[PDB]
Order: C-alpha cells, then structure tokens, then sequence
RNA sequence: AGCACAGUCUUAACGAUGGAUGUCUUGGUUCCUACAGCGAUGAAGGCCGCAGCAAAAUGCGAUACGCAAUGAAAAUUGCAGUGACUGAAUCAUCAGAAUGCUGAAUGUAAACUACACCAAUUCCCUGGGAAUAGUGGUACUCCUACAGAAA
RNA sequence: UUUGUUUUGUAGCAAUAGUAAUUCGUAAUUAUCCGAAGUGGUAAGGACUAUCCUUGAAAAAAGGAGGGAACGGCUUUGUGCUUUGCUACUCUUAAUACUUGUAUG
RNA sequence: UUGUGUUGAAGCGAAAUACGUGAGUUUUCGUGGAACAUCUCCCUAGUGCAGAUCUUGGUGGAAGUAGCAACUAUUCAAAUGAGAACUUUGAAGACUGAAGUGGAGAAGGGUUUCUUGUCAACUGUGAUUGAACAAGAGUUAGCCGCUCCUAAGGGAUAGCUGAAAAGUGUUUAAAGGGGUCCCCGUCUCAAAAGGGAAACAGGUUGAUAUUCCUGUGCCAAUAGUAUUAUGAGUUAGAUGGUAACAUAUAUAUAAAUGAACUCCUUUACAUAGGCUUUACACUCGGGGUGCGUUUUCUUUGCACUUUACCU
RNA sequence: UAAAGCUAAAUAUAUGUAGGAGACCGAUAGCAAACAAGUACCGUGAGGGAAAGAUGAAAUAGUACUCAGGAAUGAGCAAU
RNA sequence: GAUGUUAGGAGGGCAAAUCCGCCGAAUUUAAGCAUAUAAUUAAGCGGAAGAAAAGAAAAUAACUAUGAUUCCUUUAGUAACGGCGAGUGAACAAGGACCAGCUCAAACGGUUAAUCCUUCGUUUGGUGCAAACCUUUCGACGGAAUUGUCGUU
C-alpha cells in the first residue's frame, strides 16, 4: 500500500495551522515576586478575538516593577470580563471573576 | 613609427603626456573612421603595438622603481616571493628533510658507509 | 476540457523553473529552490556522478581552456629557476 | 600585496573610443541642438561628464546614458544659452 | 519582456552579433545561424 | 515534304536520380615506454571581451589571433599597410612582464553589474601639482606567539 | 472701516498652447470660443446599516505626546561654579561669499 | 616465390563460337585514371545473405490522386514591375461593432523594430510582398519601475545528530545599533499587482519618449565661518472665543524652547446592501464656424464649438 | 613478545601528457566525433546527441569572349 | 578559558586509471525459491602519491629447521566452507624479482633544560649579467618547556 492520510498528518507539509492572523500565544503573566508576594493590578484595554479559537482574547497591559514601562500580555478572557477594569494577579489579590490566584 | 630603445629611458613624465596624445590621436582616427573615411586606419595596428611594447617597459620601469625600494627584507610581499607550485611550497626543505638525530649522525660520521672490492 | 492533458496545458508553459546558473552557464539553476540541477551551485562540490560517464567527459578537466595548467606544463622539461632570463647577445 | 604596473582603472582614453556619425545623431545637433558620444559599457555618468569637459569645454546641463545591444554605451551631452551648437557641428566634423 | 536583467540583455546582444554570416573578404579565400522564430536559444 | 494508333510489357545503346564499388587517409583503435598532480601566490570550470576590414574554430586578456627576451632568420598578404638591404617580417623556444568578471570564492547578496565598513586611495618630480564616488583590506575553522578585560 | 448696487474675467494657470472655417508672399491673419440644463454609464469619496463557530497581514518609514538633562551675551577674580560694569537679545525660512573631494541628483 | 601496371591497375556496364557441373574462373569492348595479383606452398580472420514487422541510406506504384472547406465578399481603374486575383494608390460594396484582428497591457520571445536594397530557398497558389535575405540604424529618467521594507516562506550562524553526505535551525547567543555607563537587538534573501520622496502640459523622430525639446514645477540631500533680511518670542518662549472652534498669507502660513526614558498614531487592510457628492462619460434645444436629395416639401438631412501638473 | 610509530626497492596504472610501434579499421568501418564534435539540435531538468572527407599535377589554370534571354541559365564558329 | 579587521601560517575546490577507508544492493545462478550465489561487487560518501597500502613477528613450522613487507611461478581448484545442493575456497613450505633497517616509553645531566621555536641586526665564502639561490654564525630579545625537550641507551 501507500501513506495514509493519518500518516500524512504528522509530515506538516499542508496540514500546519493556519495561523497567519493570530494575535498571539494566550500565555498568563511571567511568574514574579511581585506576583508571588502580593497582587499586581493589570487593565484589560481591549477584548479582541483570535481567529483560530472561539475563545475571545483580552489584551492586558501591566506595569513593570524592574523598569519604567508597561507590557501586554495575551489572557484567554473570562466570561463577564470588561474591557477598562484592573485585574489582579497575585497570592494577595482578592478573589473574584478574571482575578488570577494561585490554586 | 617609435621603437623600443628611443623611448626606453626618456622621462617617464613625457611618456605620459605622449601616450596621452597618442591615445587622444586613436580617438581622432575614431572620428576619421565614424566619418566617411577609413584611409588612416591600417596603422592602428602598429601604433597599439607599439603602446603594447612602451608600456610592458613603462610597467617593468615602475617595476623596478617600487621593488629596490623594498629588495631583500626577508618579508617580500605576496606576488614578490616565489611562486612555485602549492605542494613544492609546502614541502619539507631537502636539507631539514635530510637532517637526522645526533645518534645517527654521530653514527655515520663517525664510522660510514664505504665501497670495497672483491678478489 | 479546453486546456486539457495535450495542447491546451501547453498552452501554459509560460515562466521558467530553472536560469543561466552563473556558475557553469547552462539553463538548470532551479529558480524556486536556488540550486543547479547540473553542478549544485551553492554547494561546494560540483556534483558529479558515476553513473553517466557522458557527463563526467562532457565537463571534466580539459573540456575548458586550461588557463594557468597548460602554461605550467613543458615547465618541467626546462627546470628554470623562477627569476631566470636567458643571455642576452 | 604591492603592484607594480599603473592601475587599469579606465580614464577618458578607454572611456570614450568615438562619437556618433548616425543620421539622427547630426539630426539632433541640427535641429534641436544635442550632442551624442559612445563611451565603453563600464563608465558612468559623471565619468563622461568629467571626461567631456576635461578634453572641451562645453557646458553639460545634463549627460545622458544609454546601454546599446553591441556592448557599448551612448551619452548625450548639452549647452547652455550660452553656446550655440552650430560650431558645435561644425569643429568635430 | 521590456524589463530584462543586464546579463540576460548583454548575453541577447552577443547572440544577435553570432548571427552575422561570414565576412565576404575571408569566403573569398557560416553554420551557427539561428532564427528567431525556428530555433529558441532557451534563456 | 510524308510515315507511324495510343497505352502496358521486354531487350539494347545513351542519359537522369542516387551514392554503392574500387583506390585514397594530417583519423581512430590496441600495445609498449617515460613522466605526473593543480589551488587563497586564487585552481579546474563558466562567462565577457580582444584583429583594419573578423561570424565560428584556434589563440590571447584592456600590453588581449599577441608584448618582452633567446635561437632561426626576412616576409605578412585576400586588399590595406607594415618591414633588412638585423632585438625589425615570419616561425620556433618561452624563463621576464601582464594575465578582465567570476568560480573552493572567501565583506553582505544575486534572474540585482545592488549594498557595506576600515585605510579616502593612486600618480607625477625627488617638499610642490592632478584623477577622482576613484585603489587595497575585511568569510569560516584551525595552529603558533601577543594583548588588554575576568575568579 | 463694513454693508448693498453697477463695469472686468472663459476664479487665477487659460490662450497666447492646442483646435477649427474663409481670404491670403507661399508665410499670414481673422474672429469665434455661449445660456444653460438632462440621463446615470464608469470610477473615487463620504456617512450608514447588515453578516460571520469566517473578524478579514508586517515591517521599512514618518509624526504626536508625558517628563524634564540644558537655556540672555561681552570682559573680568579664584576654582563647569559665587562675584563686579553695560544690558540691547536668540532662534524658526530664504539665501549670499571663502576652506573640505568637486558639495546635486 | 614471381609477376602485371601511363603503351592504363583496381573498380564498373555490356558481352564471350571460352572453361567448369557449380559456386565461380578467364578474356573482349567501353568507361576508368593509380595501383594490383600470386593456384608455388603455408598462415590468419570482424571471410560468403533473400528474408530476422533486420539497421542505415536512397527510390517507387499509390498519384498529378486525397486534398489546398471554419472566420458572410468582393469589384472597377491606375502605378510599379519581365511577370500582378492575394504589392501600392483612388473609387465603390462591405466587415470587425461597444465583451473589437482598437489603444496601452504583464509572462514568454529577443531585434521579429526602423530605413534602404533585394528574391537562391521560405512565405503549402501567385508574389514585385513579408515577421524571409543583405547593409546600416534605433531603446536617453532625481520624478516610470527595479533597487528599500516585510509575508507565505528559502538559505545560512550557534549548536545537536550523522562515517560523511546531509537533517533541524537558539534546543544552556557572550549576537551590531543607540544615546552618554547602561538599554535594545541571529544574519541574509524572498513582491516590477502588497507598503513606498517627488512631473505635468504642449511639441519633436524614418524608428525613443510623461526619458528628447520648451515651459512650468515637485522631492530627497547639502560640512566649517561672515553678511543679510523676514517674522516670531523674548532683558527662558502668544491669541481670542460662555463653546465647540480657530489661531503667523514674509518671495513660502517658518518663526507658540527642549536630553535620557516610555506611550500612542499613520503606514494598516473583509464582505453585502442601498443613499449621497464629485469628476469623467453621454445627451438636449436655441447663439459662432461647413456639406446635401429636393420629380414632390422644408427656419430642410445633418456636421465642427477645449484647458494639465500648479492654490 | 600485542594493545605506540617511521621506512626506499621489487608491484599496479580503461587518467592526463609526450614518444614508438601493429598479420588492427579504411568514412554505414575505426572513438560519438578524420570536418567548425560532445558541435548543430532536442528535453523545464537530470540528461539525450548526430549528419557531414576526395576537382585538378597546378585554380599563382576555378571558366575569358560572343549570341539569345528580365534573370536564372542555354548555345557557340569561342575557351583553361 | 572568550575576544581580536594583532603578527606569521594552514584546511576548503578541481582532477581518479592505479591506491586507502566507510556505506552498500539488486539483476543473475540454484532450471522454482527463502540460506547460499551474484559480492565483501555496481551505485553513494570521504582521503593521498608518483606510486599508495603493507612492512620489521605477540610469524611459520615440528624440520638437519626458516627469519620484515610486497609481487611473480607453484602450493591449488588443494585443506576447507556450502538447502554439503548450485557453487565458493585459502594458508605453510619451495623456486625467483627486490632486499636497510630503524625510534618513541623508563636510567642517568638536578655542582645547573644540558633543550626547542620566534623576531631583529653583523659576517663565512660562492656559483648567476641580473633576479634570485647554496652556504655563514656573532649574537641579542621574546618566549615554549620540569604537567618533561634534548643528551643516554
């Protein structure tokens, strides 16, 4: 017989995602000892969607401690999330829709 | 029609400025021979010869000129050392290929390899 | 149908796949994939092979003008020391 | 590494080898006053601009270049209001 | 095409000057001949 | 000026087409002998050019069907012109000079004659005049010495 | 200086360039060149509405901003700083004339 | 070994009161124009053709036959020429006909382009024609493109495998820049329809034109001193407006300070539907400029009437 | 006397170059190529790949002249 | 170690008939075919010379013994291997060509690294017209080397 399409899969000559128009890897905030020490509040600028998943994106940007500045970063949104409030990453942050905790 | 030996050591100044009419002059024969008249033309071949011969000695002059300003030293330059083939450069030199241990040379010089004759 | 299997496909051969492959001068430096199908030009190596003797004779040492071998050879003959000239008159 | 011999690089004499003796080309310096030359395929503008106006002197408002199927390459040359290109035609012949 | 790569203009222009035939002077004491439209040259 | 029927077939003589046969051979083939590498000092190979009239092949490299030098030794010729009446015309040898762009190609690229950086460079007379957008160097790996920074 | 009413223009390029009909050394001159509209054929722009389990690309390059290291001169003491007299001032655009490689392309 | 050859050898065509039984041998004539045989004996082999849909080359009957059939269609007269149904000119009749055998188009082709000359072959008929042949000539850019940027992606570096060839490309980048010590940062290629410094009109050639000429502009670049001017703001920087809004018209509206460090915006983006504006396109009647039947009638049938880049 | 190393000779050479030969082939043979041959030409490409020698002693004897033809050509009382 | 637009040098590629490594089939034969054979070949990758490679016994023999390697005649289509089928297949001795043998590892110089290399200048004489080339050694400096060079076998 010949390669089956199963086997083709695996060769990643057609079969890579198409993903010429994502916005990026949804990846949360970069562990930090600000992030393990206390809460940090990010604003949620914008809730854009990602064409590959259905799942829309939200584009928050934080402040960073080391430098003066601020970074984005690319957070699978929760449902009930707007865009304009402050999200708190952290061991000290208060519990609530959006807020990242440690388990 | 100039020869080797007239302009072999005349000031190299005037060998410039001469080749610098003669070529001006090839470029007159070039208006002649874009014109209507092809009459001139067949000494083209004699004066690029002898532009050829002028110019082999003008390039040996400033030969010289630029190498007995730096002969020997020991440190000659990359076209100024020998060029011999790549192998023979990188061969071993005959008498360091010859040069032997003090055990052998202390061994043949002092006692060698001799003829003789059988009766 | 109309630019079936024979004529109509040949109708749209316009476009080359290989050029000029300045390295030997034939029409097969595969354009897309930048590579002489003839030598490999980007390689190093010339890319011979020896199955097909026709193509290692039709390019081997000798096929060109031999600039710089050819004035070496009859050199050993003469054993001239470099820098020699002969006696003048 | 040192050289011996004088540098190759092309002057005016290898630059330019003739001008032009087409009908066009005396046709242009007749009508509307613009002079043609044919210079090696290596030069470049402004070595034909230097060359020209280093053997005559004639205004360039511009030098015009044109590479030719025969390995050669054409150039055009101007005046000003200041010259006429009669005289032009004329002297070169 | 109108837009042409030096090379390839340079290398056209000595094809059309291989295409002259033989000098009169020297037949009195040639076979690479092409037509444009017979025989490609395949650049 | 007159006579044959036509066509088809056969024979002979002379021709047409064709290129066999025979005779030629500056070619090949086989054997023997001897010498054997080339290249970053830039090879093989590929382009591009070079002659008065010059396409190919051959030869040559901006000194471009050849320069210098050495031996022989006066023609090149198709026309032109060139030459002694021997470094001169032509051969042979070929050691000096020169040897374009590429190509292992090696500053970065390449269906580009594109783009860099460092010495702006080079020539002239033996301290003054010019050309200039114009000359060389700068790959990767490794070896031997050198250096200044480090734990 | 504002408001209204009358003369000029094919709003300025603009006619003189081009174009067109009769005479006319065989080169010329002429005057026209106007009131207006009507259809929506093709393009672009604008403001919208709607669709997606489809949300419909990057850099080169350019611009704006927060903030504020540094801001009036001449000479004068000591070591970029305190100090003595006069206060004329400084830049944005355009250049002009000499040195650098020749300073357009 | 021993012979023939320029007083014509080999070969070839025809032949012979020739020989043999036969492969063949030997002679004659003609042609041929330079070598040939040895049967005295023997040695040697790429040594004997009617076929193999044998190989190569040449030639036949078929046969002056099949056929020279898409694209409606040609005619008169003249010129050139030795020669004209298929070269040119004029007249006519027609076609392409708004999605064109029309202009510009890119790939591909490469001189087929232009002028002059020419017809050995080709132009399946003719041909004086021609994309044929021959000699010359022709392609001009700061503004049109490439060149620059990045995408799908390609090659390469660091490594890591593999005998290498090669496979993958940060998998423990110490990788150039910036400003004045620190910050950022693999390299390179890949679009002549993506992004993008800036050009328009008239004219000109036998062949090039937003490239050549004239005129008018536009964009990018431009290092060190002394003169100017304009305008601003000032002895380190404005105006009103209840507001939105707007704010400098010198040759040009330039004249409202500014580092490191950052945050944005432009570049920069789908499809469908209708509405609207504008240029261009077309069109209407009467004012300025030309032709026509008119036996039967005409304010008759109609035709020619402009304005780039730049504010 | 292993787990280290060097070493000329006699030996092989379908490559290249240069010589000399042959009971070899004599242009459908012999190398594919006696010649402008790895050329012309074909395939996108890897590759495939021909055909083609002979006047004469001498063209420094290559057809002069005339006639008929537009010319090619033909003929001659002409010609090497 | 990192780094050098530090000084001085090398490697790359072409070319293969002979030569040296690696990798590595199948057609075929066995009248089938699978081990076997083709073949330790063809193809592929890499590496040198005028020759290369092998070469101085951890050899052979069992004799009255030989004495590096290589090649030729022979051993010999033999011993042996093999669906013991097809097929495959040496070695010793013998006769010859040629014939050269050698040095690193430990001992000792420690009353003296006794060694090696780089650079910079001087001279000892020479064949070439010349260019260059063969010889010349006073050194000095900078290093490497005791984590071991040379002398000593």
């Amino acid at each position: 017989g010949r390669v089956i399409r199963g086997q083709r899969k695996g060769r990643g000559s057609i079969f890579k995602s198409h993903n010429h128009h994502r916005k990026g890897a949804a990846k949360l905030r970069h562990l930090d000892y600000c992030e393990k020490k206390g809460y940090i509040k990010g604003l949620v600028k914008d809730i854009i969607h990602d064409p590959g998943r259905g799942a829309p994106l939200a584009k928050v940007i934080f402040k960073r401690t080391e430098k003066y500045g601020k970074k984005e970063e690319l957070i699978i949104a929760s449902e009930g999330m707007f865009t304009g409030q402050y999200i708190s990453c952290g061991t000290k942050a208060p519990l609530s829709v959006g807020n990242i905790l440690p388990i | 029609n100039v020869k080797a030996y007239e302009l072999r050591t005349l000031k190299k100044k005037e060998l410039l400025d001469k080749l610098d009419e003669l070529k001006k002059e090839l470029s007159g024969l070039r208006i002649s021979k874009a014109l209507g008249n092809s009459a001139k033309n067949s000494k083209i071949h004699g004066v690029r010869k002898n532009v050829a011969r002028v110019l082999t000695v003008y390039n040996q002059k400033r030969k010289m000129e630029l190498r007995q300003l730096y002969k020997n030293k020991k440190f000659k330059p990359y076209n100024l050392r020998k060029k011999l083939t790549k192998n023979k450069r990188l061969q071993l030199s005959p008498k360091q290929k010859a040069a032997m241990t003090l055990r052998q040379k202390k061994k043949v010089q002092n006692f060698p390899q001799r003829k003789y004759l059988v009766v | 149908g109309k630019a079936g299997k024979g004529t109509g496909s040949f109708g749209k051969r316009n476009g080359k796949t290989h050029f000029l492959c300045l390295r030997c001068g034939k029409r097969s430096y595969h354009l897309q994939k930048k590579k002489c199908a003839s030598c490999g030009y980007p390689s190093a190596k010339k890319r011979r092979f020896n199955w097909s003797v026709k193509a290692k004779r039709r390019n081997t040492t000798g096929t060109g003008r031999c600039r710089y071998i050819k004035t070496l050879r009859r050199k050993l003959k003469n054993k001239f020391t470099e820098g020699s000239t002969p006696k003048p008159k | 590494i040192v050289k011996s011999c004088h540098s190759k690089t092309l002057d005016k004499y290898g630059l330019i080898k003739y001008p032009l003796t087409s009908e066009k080309a005396m046709k242009k310096i007749e009508e509307i006053n613009t002079l043609v030359f044919m210079c090696d395929k290596r030069a470049n503008k402004k070595n034909i601009k230097k060359s020209v106006k280093n053997l005559f002197g004639i205004e360039c408002d511009k030098v015009n270049v044109l590479n030719t199927l025969n390995g050669d390459k054409k150039a055009y040359v101007r005046l000003s209001g200041e010259h006429d290109a009669l005289e032009v035609a004329n002297k070169i012949g | 095409g109108s837009i042409k790569r030096f090379r390839l203009k340079q290398r056209l222009g000595k094809c059309r000057r291989q295409n002259r035939p033989v000098p009169h002077w020297y037949r009195l004491k040639n076979t690479k001949r092409r037509h444009w439209r017979r025989t490609k040259l395949g650049l």
